[PDB]
DNA sequence: GTCTTAACTCGAGCT
DNA sequence: CTCGAGCTGC
DNA sequence: GCAGCTCGAG
DNA sequence: AGCTCGAGTTAAGAC
C-alpha cells in the first residue's frame, strides 16, 4: 500500500516547490489547486491533459523542424539472426521521453516515478489495487485515467509520413519493392551516450588515463574514442526537439566510419637510396605491432602464427598501395622493376627489354632484408623453430608477393 | 545469392556534395544500401531496355576526402554547414544538420542476365556507363571523367567460360587497375563470436561493437590488437511498426508499395584489399528482404 | 484533384566545384598546367570603428576603447609573385526531362502536370532559359568578385563528348552586358544545345575555363566555409575558405545559384537587374524577399492555378515557373 | 568570482577586458549587457584563467 | 528614411602583399633576381626593464629575477652582409563605384545615397582625393620604419596596360614634404588617372617598386604576425613581405581637417579618427565632424557638410567598413 | 620495470646509469632525487632502450 | 490545439 | 599540510 | 624473512 | 538606499 508514499509524496514534494514564488494572493487559488491535487486533482489534470504529450522511443521531428509525423513507443520486435545488434537488444533500460507541447513536462516526471522504487511501469497499466486501495482513487476515474496514461504510450490514432521523412524504395526477391519510413532511434542513442558519458570522462576511466600517464599498472581497464564527430540536429533550441535531446547536451556523438585511407598523404617519393625504409605512421606502427610479438614465447605458437602472418600481409599490401600511389636510381632501378615508373613506354629496350621479362624479383629480398633490419634478429627464438618458423611465414608471403608480381604488365 | 556470371567493371566514378552521415550513431563511407539501391535503379532503367539482370555491386574506395573542421577545445571534428536560403517571411534561416564530401569509388556490377551474350560486352560497358554518369549516387552529383588525362573506359569480364588459368590472369589484370583503393565487406561471424565469447561478462550486443571499434588498453602497458579494419555499418533496417496499406501512410510518394516504419541495424565491417579476396563475385553485396520479418541485410554471404 | 504532398525535382544544370589556379595570360591559350593556389594565414591588428550604443559623451572611454584593438587570424588567397590571370574550371551536366518529377503522391497529377509542360513546350522551346543561361555562361556572373576590376575575361566552353572532341566556344564576358541579354550565333547554338540536353537527349557535360586579369599578387574571393560551432578556446581562424586537394575552390551551389539568375521579370523592376531563381523570390545579399505569397506571381500559387484551374500565367511567369522546376525542391 | 568581459567584432579574437568580480555569472551576463559600448561587439566573459565561461551574438541568446 | 541595419561597401584602392629584398643601389635600375630576405631566428637574452611594483619592488627580489633571466627566441630580418638597399614591390588597383553599396537592406536608402554621391562627384571631382593619395604613393608613407635615418629613397610607380608598361614615374620621397602636400605635374598626372578610376572611365593598375638606402646589413621591420617566441615575422614564399591591410591604412592617411589643428597631421582615414600610436580617437561623437553623423545627417537630413567633411565622407566610403545596426 | 637514471651536465648527453627496477615512474623520480650525487648535473630518465623518458633540470621540475 | 512576444518578477550595481 | 616506497636493523 | 624508518611528490 | 538595468520566466493574442 505504499502507491501513496510516490503519488501524495511527489505531488507534496512537488508542491513545495511550487510555494517558492506562491505569494498570499496565489497561496488561495493554489491551496485546492495544489494541496487536495496531490489526492485526487494534480492527476485530473495529466488525465485531461496527457494527450497534449506522448511518450515514444523513435520519432521524425529530428529530420527537420517543419516536418510531422507519427511517433512510436512500442518495439518488441527482435529479428537478429546472425550477429546483427541494434535497438532490439535493450530489454530493460529502456530510458524514454515524451513528444508535444513544452508547457507540461513535469506531469512527464511524475510518470516517470513508474520504476522510482517499485516496479509502477507495469503498475501504470494493471495493479489496480495500487490505485484502488493505497491511491483509492475509483476505477471509473483512477483506472480510466490510468488508460490515458496509457493512451499517451500509443499512436495518436493516425499513421503518417511527411514529404522530408526521408523514404526510400526498397527491393524483393524477384516481385515488386517495398518502401521504409525510418526514424531516429532515440532510445539506442541515449543508451551509447551513457556509456560514452561513462567511458569517454568518467572518474575510473579518467584514473586509468592517470595510471597510463604515470606508466603505473592497477586492475582496471580505460578506452579512448578519437574522432568523434558532433551532431547539432534538433535546432539551436531543445525545445521543439526530442525530450530526451533536451535533458542532454543536445548534440549526438557519431562513431568515426571511415576506410583506412581517409587522411590521405602528400605523395612525395621521387630517401632515393631509401627504397624500401618508405616510413609512415601505418608502416611503423605495424613493425612496432610486429617486434611487439616478436618479444613473446611460442606458448603461443598459433596465436603469433596468425596476428603476425596477417600482419605481415597487411605490410606487403601498404607496400603495394605505395607503388600504386607512385604509379598515378640504383636503389630505385631494381625498385623501378618493382614500383614500375610511370609505366615508362618511352624506353626501347629500357621498357620493352628491360622490363618485358625483366621484373627484378630480387625487390623481394630487398624488403626481406629491409625487414629484418627492422625486427631485431635476435636469436633467442632462432635457435628453435619459432623464429625459423616466422622465417617460414615471411617467406611464403613474399612468395605470394612475388607471384603477384611477376604480372605487373606482362 | 546467384552465382554471377559476368562482371561489369566502371573503372572510377567521381562524387561531390554527397552523403556522408549514412547512419544516426556513424559517419562517413556512404551506407551500402545506396550502392545496392544504386545498381537496382540502374537495372529499373537500362536493365529492361537490353533485358539484362544486375545484382551485385562490388564496392572500391578510391579518395575520401570530407568537408569537415577540427574545433579547438575537443578532438571532436564537426562538419562544414551551407547556408539555407531567407525564408518567405523575411526572418534569418534556420541552421540544419548537413553533410557532403568528394568520394571517388569503383563499382563492380554482376551481369545474371543472359541477354549479355547477345550484345556485345563493350557496347554494354559503355551504354551503362552513359546512364551511370547521369545518375546521382549517394545524395550528390557524379562527375565524369573529363581532364587532361585519357578518359578510363569500363571493362566486362566473363567468369564462366575458361580454365582457371585464364580466370586467374583475368583476376589479377583486374586487381591491377583496383589496387590504389580499398574494398568494403560485412564481417558478422568475428561480432557473434565475440558476442558469445563476452556473454560471461554482460549480455549486451551494442556493448561489443562499441568495445571491438575503438582503441583498448589493457593493464599491464598495451593496446589492445584488431586483425584488420573494423567499422560499425548499417547492416540493414529491422521492423518497428507492422506493415500498412499505401492508403493508411499518408504522405507517401507512392501507392503502389506498402510503407512500414523502420530502425536501424548495426554490423561490423570490414575493409580488405582487392588482392587478398580471390574471386571477385564473394565480394559483390547482394540485398535479401523477408516479406514476413522486417530483416533486410545487404551483407555479403559468398564472402564466408 | 487536389495536389500531391509530396513533390521533388532533381536538379538540372549542376556543376561541381571550381578549382583555380594562376599564370600568365601569354601562356593562356598554351598552356593548361597552371599551378593551383594555396591557401595562407595571415593576421590582422583592428581598432573598433562600428557604430555607437552607449551614450557618445564618453570621450576618455573611447580612447580605451582604441588602446584595446582586436586580433583575429583570417584566410586569404593571393595569385604568385609573377602572376596576373586567374582560372577557373568547373564542369557542367545537363541531365535533362526536367518537367519529369522524380516523386508524386497522385499519378493524375504527375499526368496533368507533365501535359501542362508539353503544352508549354510544343507553344514555346525554352530557347528563352537556355539563352538566359548562355548569357550566364559567357559573362563571369558566376565569378562574385574576380570579375569587378578586371582588364579582360575570357571563357571557353567546351562540350565534351565520349572522345575530346567538342564543339568549342569561345566568348568575351565584359563586350557581353552583364545586365542585358542580347541575341548571337553563338549563344543561339549554346542555348539550342542546353534546351536539347535539358528536353533530355540523354548526356551532356560543359568543360568552363575562365581567364581574368586582375593583376600581380592580387587577392581572389573564394567562398568561405561556413562552420556554425565557434569554439570553446581562443587562436582560431575566424575565416576559412572551402579548399579541395589543397586548392581554392568555389561551392557548386554557390556556382549553380548563380547561373540561374535569370528572373527579370519580378514586380518592382525598379532599379533591381538579375534576381536569382528561388521560390518567393528571396536574395541573400539584398536582405528582402519579392514576390511575397499574397500576390499571384507566386510560384506555389501559380503552379496550383495553372495546373489544377488550367489558368495560364503570363509568358514570363510561365518562364519563371519552369525555372524553379529546374531548380528543384520540396513543396506541398 | 572574478569574470573578464572582452568586446569584439567576430567570437574568435583576443583582446583585454576589465575585471568584473562580480558573485555569479547571470550578474556578470547582464552587467556586460548594461556597459556594452558598441552594438556589432560579441560579450564573452571568462574567468581568470584561459577558459571561455559563455559567449553572447548581439542577435542571439547566451550560449555556453 | 531611416538608416538601414545593414551596410556594407567593397575595399577600393586595394593593394596586394609587399614583397621584400636586396640589391645594391648602383644596380638599382635594373632590379630583377634581387634575392628575397628570408626571416630568420636568434636567440635573445632580457632582463627587468618594465615597471616594478613599489610594494613588489624589493632588493632581493631584483637579485632573483636578475639571477633568473627571461630568455627568448625572435625573429629579425636583416639584409646581407654587402647590401644597402631595401625593395619592396605591391600593386594597386583602382576599382571605382565608391558610393556603390555592396549590400543594402532598403532601396530608398541606397538610391538617395547614390544620389548625393552623384551631386557630389558632379560639384567637384576626386581630384583632391586622388592628389593626396598620390603624395603618400610618391613617398616612402607605405613603409613604416624602413624609412626611418634613409639617405636616399626612389619611389617608381609604373602603369600596366594590358601587359604593357603605358607610362612610369619616378620621384624621391624626402623632396616631397610628409606632412605638407605641394602640387607637381607629375603628381597632378597620377591624381588624374586615378580620378580617372574611381569614377570608372578604365581599368588602373600600378605596380610600386621602392628602393630606400638604409646601410650594409641593417634590420628591416617587417610587419610582425599575431602571437618560447615572442616576434613572429610574416613570410610568404619563404620571403618577407608586409600586410595588404597595413599598406592600405598608410596610403589612405588623408585625414588632415580633425578639430584640433594640432602638430601630429596627416591622420588615418578611419572612422572616430582613431589612432594606435598616439592612442586616443579624434573626432570624438560629441561633436558633429564624427563620420556617421555626418553621413546620417547629409542623406536624411539633407544637411551638406563642408567641403573637407564631404571628402572625409568619401574617404571612408572608400575605406569601405559595416554600418548602420 | 627497468628504468635508468642518468645525471649528466646537459640534457643533451650520453652517460650510463643504474637499473632500479621500480614500479612505476613516480618511484623512479623520488629515487633519482634521492640518489642525485650532485647539485648542477641533469637528471634523466630512460627506458631499457634509448627512448628518453622525462627530464629534470636543477632548478626546475619534471619534464616529459 | 498551436507558438510567439511582451509581460511579469527577480537580482545586482551607481550616487 | 598529507601522501608513496626503498633501505636497514631486529 | 620481516617491518620501522627515512626520503621525496601532490 | 531608491532607482536603474537586464536575466529569467511567465501567459494571452493570433495563426
Amino acid at each position: 500500500q505504499e502507491l501513496r508514499q510516490f503519488i501524495e509524496s511527489f505531488i507534496q514534494e512537488r508542491l513545495q516547490g511550487k510555494l517558492d514564488k506562491l505569494q498570499p494572493d496565489e497561496d488561495d487559488k493554489r491551496q485546492t489547486l495544489l494541496a487536495t491535487h496531490r489526492r485526487e486533482a494534480w492527476l485530473a489534470d495529466a488525465a485531461r491533459r496527457v494527450g497534449q504529450l506522448q511518450l515514444v522511443t523513435h520519432t521524425l521531428k529530428p529530420i527537420h523542424p517543419d516536418a510531422r509525423g507519427s511517433n512510436l513507443h512500442s518495439l518488441p520486435q527482435a529479428p537478429g539472426q546472425p550477429g546483427l545488434a541494434g535497438s532490439h537488444e535493450l530489454g530493460d533500460r529502456l530510458v524514454s521521453d515524451v513528444v508535444g507541447n513544452a508547457a507540461a513536462l513535469d506531469v512527464f516526471k511524475f510518470l516517470s516515478l513508474q520504476y522510482q522504487g517499485k516496479n509502477l511501469l507495469n503498475w501504470l497499466t494493471e495493479d489496480s489495487a495500487e490505485a484502488l486501495q493505497a491511491l483509492s482513487d475509483n476505477a471509473e476515474q483512477a483506472r480510466e485515467w490510468r488508460q490515458a496514461f496509457i493512451g499517451i504510450t500509443t499512436v495518436k490514432g493516425a499513421p503518417a509520413s511527411h514529404s522530408l521523412a526521408k523514404q526510400l524504395y526498397f527491393p524483393l526477391p524477384g516481385s515488386g519493392y517495398h518502401l521504409l519510413a525510418p526514424l531516429f532511434p532515440t532510445s539506442l542513442v541515449h543508451h551509447v551516450h551513457a556509456l560514452l558519458r561513462e567511458a569517454r570522462f568518467g572518474d575510473a576511466a579518467k584514473a586509468a588515463r592517470e595510471a597510463r600517464s604515470r606508466q603505473e599498472s592497477w586492475p582496471h581497464g580505460f578506452s579512448e574514442y578519437p574522432n568523434l564527430a558532433i551532431q547539432k540536429f534538433g535546432g539551436t533550441k531543445p525545445q521543439n526537439i526530442s525530450q530526451l535531446n533536451n535533458e542532454r547536451r543536445g548534440e549526438n556523438w557519431l562513431l568515426p566510419s571511415l576506410p583506412p585511407n581517409w587522411q590521405r598523404q602528400n605523395v612525395n617519393a621521387p630517401s632515393v637510396f631509401e627504397h624500401d625504409f618508405g616510413r609512415t605512421p601505418e608502416v611503423s606502427r605495424l613493425t612496432r605491432t610486429l617486434q611487439r610479438f616478436l618479444a613473446k614465447t611460442v606458448h603461443n605458437n598459433l596465436a603469433i602464427r596468425q596476428r603476425r602472418a596477417q600482419l605481415v600481409a597487411q605490410i606487403c599490401d601498404e607496400a603495394l598501395q605505395y607503388a600504386a600511389r607512385l604509379r598515378e636510381c640504383q636503389l630505385h632501378d631494381a625498385e623501378q622493376l618493382w614500383l614500375d615508373p610511370l609505366r615508362a613506354q618511352t624506353d626501347e629496350t629500357f621498357l620493352q627489354r628491360r622490363l618485358r621479362g625483366d621484373w627484378p624479383a630480387e625487390v623481394g629480398n630487398r624488403f626481406a632484408n629491409w625487414l629484418n633490419r627492422a625486427v631485431s634478429s635476435d636469436s633467442q627464438i632462432l635457435g628453435s623453430p619459432e623464429a625459423a618458423q616466422w622465417s617460414q611465414e615471411l617467406s611464403k608471403e613474399l612468395t605470394m608477393f612475388k607471384e603477384i608480381l611477376e604480372d605487373e604488365r606482362d | 545469392v546467384t552465382d554471377p556470371e559476368a562482371l561489369l567493371l566502371l573503372p572510377r566514378l567521381s562524387i561531390q556534395n554527397a552523403n556522408a552521415i549514412s547512419s544516426p550513431l556513424t559517419w562517413g563511407f556512404p551506407s551500402p544500401g545506396a550502392f545496392t539501391g544504386f545498381v537496382h535503379a540502374l537495372q529499373r532503367r537500362v536493365g529492361i531496355s537490353l533485358d539484362i539482370e544486375l545484382d551485385g555491386v562490388g564496392i572500391v574506395c578510391h579518395r575520401f576526402e570530407a568537408q569537415i573542421s577540427q574545433p579547438a577545445g575537443k578532438r571532436t571534428k564537426v562538419f562544414n554547414l551551407t547556408r539555407n536560403p531567407l525564408n518567405r517571411d523575411g526572418s534569418t534561416a534556420a541552421i540544419v544538420e548537413e553533410g557532403r564530401a568528394h568520394l571517388e569509388v569503383s563499382l563492380l556490377l554482376g551481369v545474371h542476365g543472359d541477354g549479355l551474350d547477345d550484345h556485345p560486352a563493350q557496347e554494354i560497358a559503355r551504354q551503362v556507363q552513359e546512364q551511370a554518369g547521369a545518375m546521382r549516387l549517394a545524395g550528390g552529383s557524379i562527375l565524369p571523367w573529363c581532364n587532361e588525362r585519357f578518359p578510363a573506359p569500363n571493362a566486362e569480364l566473363l567468369m564462366l567460360g575458361g580454365s582457371d588459368e585464364q580466370r586467374r590472369k583475368n583476376q589479377r589484370r583486374l586487381t591491377r587497375r583496383l589496387l590504389p583503393g580499398f574494398a568494403l565487406v560485412s564481417r558478422e561471424a568475428l561480432l557473434q563470436q565475440h558476442l558469445e565469447t563476452l556473454r560471461t561478462t554482460l549480455p549486451e550486443a551494442t556493448t561489443l561493437d562499441a568495445l571491438l571499434d575503438l582503441c583498448r588498453i589493457n593493464f599491464e602497458w598495451q593496446v589492445r590488437d584488431k586483425p584488420g579494419w573494423l567499422v560499425p555499418i548499417p547492416a540493414g533496417y529491422n521492423a518497428l511498426s507492422p506493415l500498412y496499406l499505401p492508403g493508411e501512410v499518408r504522405n507517401a510518394r507512392d501507392r503502389e508499395t506498402p510503407l512500414r516504419f523502420v530502425e536501424n541495424l548495426f554490423g561490423l565491417g570490414e575493409w580488405l584489399s582487392p588482392h587478398r579476396v580471390a574471386a571477385l563475385s564473394d565480394l559483390l553485396w547482394y540485398h535479401h528482404a523477408e516479406p514476413d520479418k522486417g530483416l533486410y541485410r545487404w551483407s555479403t554471404p559468398r564472402f564466408v | 484533384l487536389s495536389t500531391a504532398s509530396v513533390l521533388a525535382f532533381e536538379r538540372k544544370l549542376d556543376p561541381s566545384d571550381a578549382l583555380m589556379s594562376a599564370g600568365a595570360w601569354a601562356q593562356r591559350d598554351a598552356s593548361q598546367e597552371w599551378p593551383a593556389v594555396t591557401v595562407r594565414e595571415k593576421s590582422v591588428r583592428g581598432t573598433i570603428s562600428n557604430r555607437l550604443k552607449t551614450k557618445d559623451r564618453d570621450p576618455a572611454k573611447l580612447d580605451a576603447s582604441i588602446q584595446s584593438p582586436n586580433l583575429q587570424t583570417v584566410d586569404v588567397a593571393n595569385l604568385p609573385s609573377d602572376a596576373d590571370t586567374l582560372k577557373v574550371r568547373f564542369t557542367l551536366r545537363v541531365l535533362g526531362g526536367a518537367g519529369t518529377p522524380s516523386a508524386c503522391n497522385d499519378a493524375a497529377y504527375r499526368d496533368k502536370l507533365l501535359q501542362t509542360v508539353a503544352t508549354y513546350v510544343n507553344d514555346q522551346g525554352f530557347a528563352e532559359l537556355a539563352r538566359r543561361y548562355a548569357h550566364n555562361l559567357a559573362n563571369a556572373r558566376f565569378l562574385w568578385r574576380n570579375r569587378v576590376g578586371a582588364e579582360a575575361v575570357e571563357v571557353r566552353i567546351n562540350h565534351i563528348r565520349q572522345g575530346e572532341v567538342a564543339r568549342a566556344w569561345r566568348f568575351d564576358a565584359l563586350a557581353i552586358g552583364l545586365r542585358d541579354f542580347k541575341a548571337d550565333a553563338e549563344l543561339d547554338a549554346l542555348a539550342e544545345l542546353i534546351a536539347s540536353g535539358l528536353s533530355g537527349s540523354g548526356h551532356v557535360l560543359l568543360e568552363v575555363v575562365a581567364f581574368a586579369r586582375i593583376g600581380d599578387g592580387q587577392e581572389v574571393f573564394p567562398s568561405q566555409e561556413l562552420i556554425l560551432d565557434k569554439g570553446d578556446k581562443k587562436g582560431q581562424k575566424s575565416k576559412t575558405l572551402y579548399s579541395v586537394r589543397d586548392a581554392a575552390a568555389i561551392h557548386s551551389q554557390k556556382i549553380g545559384n548563380a547561373l540561374r539568375t535569370i528572373d527579370t521579370w519580378y514586380p518592382d523592376e525598379d532599379g533591381l537587374g538579375p534576381i536569382a531563381v528561388e521560390p518567393y523570390g528571396s536574395v541573400t545579399s539584398q536582405g528582402k524577399a519579392y514576390r511575397q505569397p499574397k500576390q499571384k506571381l507566386d510560384f506555389y500559387t501559380l503552379l496550383d492555378n495553372w495546373v489544377l484551374r488550367d489558368e495560364a500565367p503570363a509568358v514570363e511567369q510561365q518562364h519563371y515557373v519552369i525555372a524553379n522546376l529546374i531548380r528543384g525542391g520540396v513543396f506541398g | 568570482s572574478t569574470y573578464i568581459i572582452k568586446e569584439v567584432q567576430n567570437i574568435n579574437s583576443d583582446r583585454e577586458g576589465v575585471k568584473v568580480e562580480t558573485t555569479s555569472l547571470t550578474s556578470a551576463k547582464r552587467i556586460a549587457s548594461k556597459n556594452q559600448f558598441f552594438h556589432g561587439t560579441v560579450l564573452r566573459i571568462e574567468s581568470e584563467s584561459g577558459n571561455w565561461l559563455a559567449y553572447k551574438e548581439d542577435g542571439k541568446r547566451w550560449i555556453e
